[PDB]
RNA sequence: CGACUCUUAGCGGUGGAUCACUCGGCUCGUGCGUCGAUGAAGAACGCAGCUAGCUGCGAGAAUUAAUGUGAAUUGCAGGACACAUUGAUCAUCGACACUUCGAACGCACUUGCGGCCCCGGGUUCCUCCCGGGGCUACGCCUGUCUGAGCGUCGCU
RNA sequence: UGGAGCCGCCGCAGGUGCAGAUCUUGGUGGUAGUAGCAAAUAUUCAAACGAGAACUUUGAAGGCCGAAGUGGAGAAGGGUU
RNA sequence: ACCCACCCGACCCGUCUUGAAACACGGACCAAGGAGUCUAACACGUGCGCGAGUCGGGGGCUCGCACGAAAGCCGCCGUGG
RNA sequence: UAAGGCUAAAUACCGGCACGAGACCGAUAGUCAACAAGUACCGUAAGGGAAAGUUGAAAAGAACUUUGAAGAGAGAGUUCA
RNA sequence: CGCGACCUCAGAUCAGACGUGGCGACCCGCUGAAUUUAAGCAUAUUAGUCAGCGGAGGAGAAGAAACUAACCAGGAUUCCCUCAGUAACGGCGAGUGAACAGGGAAGAGCCCAGCGCCGAAUCCCCGCCCCGCGGCGGGGCGCGGGACAUGUGGCGUACGGAA
């Protein structure tokens, strides 16, 4: 909005964290069973806990 | 730098006076949209900012 | 208009972040939630919505002191003491 | 159900007939050899031992 | 049979405690016979084998009478990596084949003070067995 | 290079504070390093670090804590920190000598009227 | 609908029944979990019978049962009276005492007296400490016998 | 007595129940007014309550409270029976003398319900099929 | 023969039935039967050398101490350590620690405004200013201190 | 073909045999390379990059929005665009 | 039993209906799923045991139950039905 | 013998901690959930709520040569396959 | 126009304590439907059942007769078997529906007020010492405070009790 709280401010942040695809080396554990994120949140498409 | 977010710009200039040695004109924080508060600091006229940076490993 | 063309003035919001329960659902201008009912001292849960009780029963949680209570019950609740040191 | 009707309660004297009948045909070696054991060496055929 | 009624016999209850097992539990897990040369010596069947013991591979494609020196226990895979039991991958480069431990056999330990403790503490439960069966 | 537990009871307590600084100063070259690439053999340290630093703060609370309950053992009043956290029912208990009170009346039925032991048959 | 000859009978499965089903699979563990609490207390009263204390015999009311005798509740007090045994201590000997019991005839008290008298005769009060005084019994009616009494002790037979 | 909380009249239902004036709570306000002193002060733990008057509009009630962590009750054994975590909120259950009352639970045939422990236990006794294993 | 269409079979696709497995459920039983103002449950936000999720933890943050164990952890790095030493790694968990909301407590929910005591810079108690620390919810009981009343008396 | 368990007989037991329920869940056709990719006037030439250009970029031309704008800035909402 | 030919026969199933190939409804195709169960009470029939009796519950005595939450026994054997 | 009070035990236990078992289910079943599930996703909100198990004994997961901008191939190799 | 008793009331960031929310399978107190059945429906039934509110404990509640009975009498409460689908209720329709006895599981009984006697013989908090201290207790010593005669403690409670 460009007029945001800081409790608002926060929240975006940590979901701005969240975003970032697997790290490859993950695939290569031992038990491995995950090959992509599948907690990927577009903007364009999907629209936050708001 | 980045700074602790619950910080002041009173307590990040003596922070910067007190781990550095050093003497701050002024501070001028902002938060960035990831978390971590980031504070740029303007040192006193009399102390040049490369020569610091080199000294703290940055450069 | 009932339709597609009123869905174009939804600029505004009912409810927040509560600051209790966590959920998107602090109506903003009764200030109280309808999920904890935050204000109200006591959570809120009915007895119809068991599928509601169970998503926040204590479990569910960290349960950070009472999962390290268990533990302590176990053994037997000694307080202020070490095993013999080496 | 878990009520189901699951045990099944018999009379006590008829129990007691099965288990007559049963130790009776433990003797005849026919009905012991039909139901499968391996008794064609055995010296007699309700076999009775010593107590050590 | 087992008789004590705090034990399992249940498929998925033993599985499921073998395969979630904590380290320090894995370790009796991945145990291996000592040779009938050292069996003889130390009263001792078998012992929770270690980074650098001597060994045979007893079974398998490896099985063979020579005496490779351990080289790394993988308890996550429950398996042990040994000197030349190593197989060549497509570009060349030799990888450790894993072995089971106990499809292995002890010929050389490496004593050090606490497993010259166990031992002494195995051989003497063995000896005490054998003096109350006489 | 291993700061242990062990050796650092006995020390005195400004020798502690020195220690935690100086650690304290090696972590943040070690953060700085980590932003400038640095080197895999400084980025251990930094975990290394941590855990000193903790070992060092740990110390410390056990050996303030400790003398602190010295000095209320045998005070009636004391912290709530220094008194005995069970369960909050469990606080409310009676007192253990309170609860084996019997009354006047209940005593003199107990020397009386004792409950003997006896046997049937002989 | 009912078809040609039957109980017109009425079932009481109207109510939410099945929210109220009560199994009985417990009861071999009951049985059991009672059998072993029953036997640690024998051994928590360690010569003592098992059984409990002694009890009265009591005609039963009405008509109907009338005719039989059971184990009463307690002995009353007329009873221990007579007998001469002081109520308070009655029940530290392993006596049981109401004193709700009136007593109409005088058949069923003498009864009961006797009952109490034979009682005290073949009881094995053992003294209180192992140094011996009065009422405590000899250490040969003590070593010969520390032994409970297995079932209902001196049980009444109609 | 206790006029039937609901808006206008509309207790919408079958006939029976359309009743909202002359009808009656079960309690005491005696009881109520022990469960009333129980709620203000928490700590306190209700005893017994007794009259002292009464006009039209108002009744009015003497509710004997009790402290359970002050030590010359705590010490006195003969009413450290109240100190115990079980006796909390005695009126709120229906245990003090009044509220006992409404419970209806006496000796003899005056009462068979209330022939377990309480009203609500004898019925939960008599509508249990017990349903045996052999049967 | 030609193309197309139909039928059957071979092989290949599509699709994921079947079968075989099962660290999951469902049911019955046993023992115990323990949360919280000494801050619960729940929520939030954090914390990994490379880590998003799940888990684990709390600014001592994938954990500290202690005790038991006795060489690993391991996707890769890097390292430590002398694994003839409180000693890797797990387990236990009694010591220590435990950010912010939350019954939730200075008052407010902006994360905004405060009061009162002490400490360091600031002064040289000059109050300011900055930083740190400790208090500052409501109800209620036992006492304590200060009181109020043409309430009931006494003496003056 | 497949790659790890399975059956006959005598008894017992059952969540035991499908074509239909505008049945449920999953999959696949014909329809079909069909309908369709038509609101708001408009594109053209050369070059560059490039494996590859009707669509990118640059230049040149021709056009439109025509300051109640297809321009220049905010509010709310989005939440890194 | 695969394909083809020819002669004769031959309307599409399910269903409700007095009457369905119907211009009556349901049904593009295939896979898997999918509906007279269990408890209680009664009655009659049948099988077995005992018989003017019969009965087993409930309870108890025998075990840490591996098989047992079985099996066995009870002046409770009959309070009682 | 009411209008005051306390009291263990046999009794209950689809919540909790910790175990044991099964003539149960075997991935459209069995819990909504065998898996990063009360997750993703939807709804202003109360609330709603999925799908989804299986290379192999071992990753030995296809070095290298060659065609192509590449995806894709052709040979070669690993594997008992 | 004072000073002093008490009574009733306030205020303290006064000293020290407690209560608040959670969980909710089981438990205690209230509250309380309507689908439904009756082949319609209004009483009845569904049901003192779902939802609603309150409060607990490891269990809860109950409990030591203002009881049963009518016998040659039993003798607190709870639980099971039976009583019994019985007595009874009921548009005497649908439907509903206990208790005593009898046999078991278990078994345990007690205390006040009052009435009276006893120099309040009682209690709480302070403070000093010795032990003990991770369930704040013992013993001693203080003209150290207060509660209390508008009644604390010992004896005693119907099974009688006192002298
Ligand atoms: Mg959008
Ligand atoms: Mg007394
Ligand atoms: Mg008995
Ligand atoms: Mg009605
Ligand atoms: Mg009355
Ligand atoms: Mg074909
Ligand atoms: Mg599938
Ligand atoms: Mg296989
Ligand atoms: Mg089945
Ligand atoms: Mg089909
Ligand atoms: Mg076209
Ligand atoms: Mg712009
Ligand atoms: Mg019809
Ligand atoms: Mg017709
Ligand atoms: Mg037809
Ligand atoms: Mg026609
Ligand atoms: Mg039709
Ligand atoms: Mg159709
Ligand atoms: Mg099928
Ligand atoms: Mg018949
Ligand atoms: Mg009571
Ligand atoms: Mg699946
Ligand atoms: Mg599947
Ligand atoms: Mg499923
Ligand atoms: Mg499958
Ligand atoms: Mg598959
Ligand atoms: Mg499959
Ligand atoms: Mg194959
Ligand atoms: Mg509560
Ligand atoms: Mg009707
Ligand atoms: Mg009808
Ligand atoms: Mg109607
Ligand atoms: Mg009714
Ligand atoms: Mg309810
Ligand atoms: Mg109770
Ligand atoms: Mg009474
Ligand atoms: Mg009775
Ligand atoms: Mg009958
Ligand atoms: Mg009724
Ligand atoms: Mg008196
Ligand atoms: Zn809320």
């Amino acid at each position: 909005s460009s007029h945001k709280t800081f409790r608002i401010k926060r929240f975006l942040a940590k979901k701005q964290k969240q975003n970032r695809p697997i790290p490859q080396w993950i695939r290569m554990k031992t038990g491995n069973k995950i090959r992509y994120n599948s907690k990927r949140r577009h903007w364009r498409r999907t629209k936050l806990g708001l | 730098f980045i700074v602790d977010v619950k910080a002041n710009k009173h307590q990040i200039k003596q922070a910067v006076k007190k781990l550095y040695d050093i003497d701050v004109a002024k501070v001028n924080t902002l938060i960035r949209p990831d978390g971590e508060k980031k504070a740029y600091v303007r040192l006193a006229p009399d102390y040049d900012a490369l020569d610091v940076a080199n000294k703290i490993g940055i450069i | 208009t009932k339709g597609t063309s009123s869905f174009g003035k939804r600029r505004n919001k009912t409810h927040t972040l509560c600051r209790r329960c966590g959920s998107k659902a602090y109506h903003l201008q009764k200030s109280t939630c309808g999920k904890c009912g935050y204000p109200a001292k006591r959570k809120r849960k009915y007895n119809w919505s068991a599928k509601a009780k169970r998503r926040n029963t204590t479990g569910t949680g960290r349960m950070r002191h009472l999962k390290i209570v268990y533990r302590r019950f176990r053994h037997g609740f000694r307080e202020g003491t070490t095993p013999k040191p080496k | 159900k878990t009520w189901r009707r699951w045990h099944r309660r018999v009379n006590t004297t008829q129990k007691r007939y099965a288990i007559c009948s049963a130790l009776a045909a433990s003797a005849l070696p026919a009905l012991v050899m039909s139901k499968g054991h391996r008794i064609e060496e055995v010296p007699e055929l309700p076999l009775v031992v010593e107590d050590k | 049979m087992k008789f004590n009624p705090f034990v399992t016999s249940d498929r998925s209850k033993n599985r499921k405690r073998h395969f979630n097992a904590p380290s320090h539990i894995r370790r009796k897990i991945m145990s291996s016979p000592l040779s009938k040369e050292l069996r003889q010596k130390y009263n001792v069947r078998s012992m929770p084998i270690r980074k650098d013991d001597e060994v045979q591979v007893v079974r398998g494609h490896y099985k063979g009478q020579q005496i490779g020196k351990v080289v790394q226990v993988y308890r996550k895979k429950y398996v042990i990596y040994i000197e030349r039991v190593q197989r060549e991958k497509a570009n060349g480069t030799t990888v450790h084949v894993g072995i089971h431990p106990s499809k292995v056999v002890i010929t050389r330990l490496k004593l050090d003070k606490d497993r010259k403790k166990i031992l002494e503490r195995k051989a003497k439960s063995r000896q005490v067995g054998k003096e109350k069966g006489k | 290079a291993k700061i242990k537990a062990r050796d650092l009871r006995g020390k005195k307590k400004e020798e502690l504070l020195k220690q935690l600084d100086d650690l304290k100063v090696e972590l943040s070259q070690l953060r700085v390093a980590k932003v400038t690439g640095g080197a895999a053999s400084k980025l251990s340290k930094i975990r290394v670090v941590r855990k000193s630093i903790a070992r060092v703060l740990t110390v410390i609370n056990q050996t303030q804590k400790e003398n602190l309950r010295k000095f209320y053992k045998g005070k009636k009043y004391k912290p709530l920190d220094l008194r005995p956290k069970k369960t909050r029912a469990m606080r409310r208990r009676l007192n253990k000598h309170e609860e084996s009170l019997k009354t006047k009346k209940q005593q003199r039925k107990e020397r009386l009227y004792p409950l003997r032991k006896y046997a049937v048959k002989a | 609908a009912p078809s040609r000859n039957g109980m017109i009978l009425k079932p009481h499965f109207h109510k939410d029944w099945q929210r109220r089903v009560a199994t009985w699979f417990n009861q071999p563990a009951r049985k059991i979990r009672r059998r072993k609490a029953r036997q640690a207390r024998a051994r928590r009263i360690a010569p003592r019978p098992a059984s409990g204390p002694l009890r009265p015999i009591v005609r039963c009311p009405t008509v109907r049962y009338h005719t039989k005798v059971r184990a009463g509740r307690g002995f009353s007090l007329e009873e221990l009276r007579v007998a001469g045994i002081h109520k308070k201590v009655a029940r530290t000997i392993g006596i049981s005492v109401d004193p709700r019991r009136r007593n109409k005839s005088t058949e069923s008290l003498q009864a009961n007296v006797q009952r109490l008298k034979e009682y005290r005769s073949k009881l094995v009060l053992f003294p209180r400490k192992p140094s011996a005084p009065k009422k405590g019994d000899s250490s040969a009616e003590e070593l010969k016998l520390a032994t409970q009494l297995t079932g209902p002790v001196m049980p009444i037979r109609n | 007595g206790r006029k039937r909380p609901v808006p206008k009249g509309a207790t919408y239902g079958k006939p029976v129940h359309h009743g909202v004036n002359q009808l009656k709570f079960a309690r005491s306000l005696q009881s109520v007014a022990e469960e009333r002193a129980g709620r203000h002060c928490g700590a306190l733990r209700v005893l017994n309550s007794y009259w002292v008057g009464e006009d039209s509009t108002y009744k009015f009630f003497e509710v004997i409270l009790i402290d359970p962590f002050h030590k010359a009750i705590r010490r006195n054994p003969d009413t450290q029976w109240i100190t115990k975590p079980v006796h909390k909120h005695r009126e709120m259950r229906g245990l003090t003398s009044a509220g006992r009352k409404s419970r209806g639970l006496g000796k003899g045939h005056k009462f068979h319900h209330t022939i377990g422990g309480s009203r609500r236990a004898a019925w939960r006794r008599r509508n249990t099929l017990q349903l045996h294993r052999y049967r």
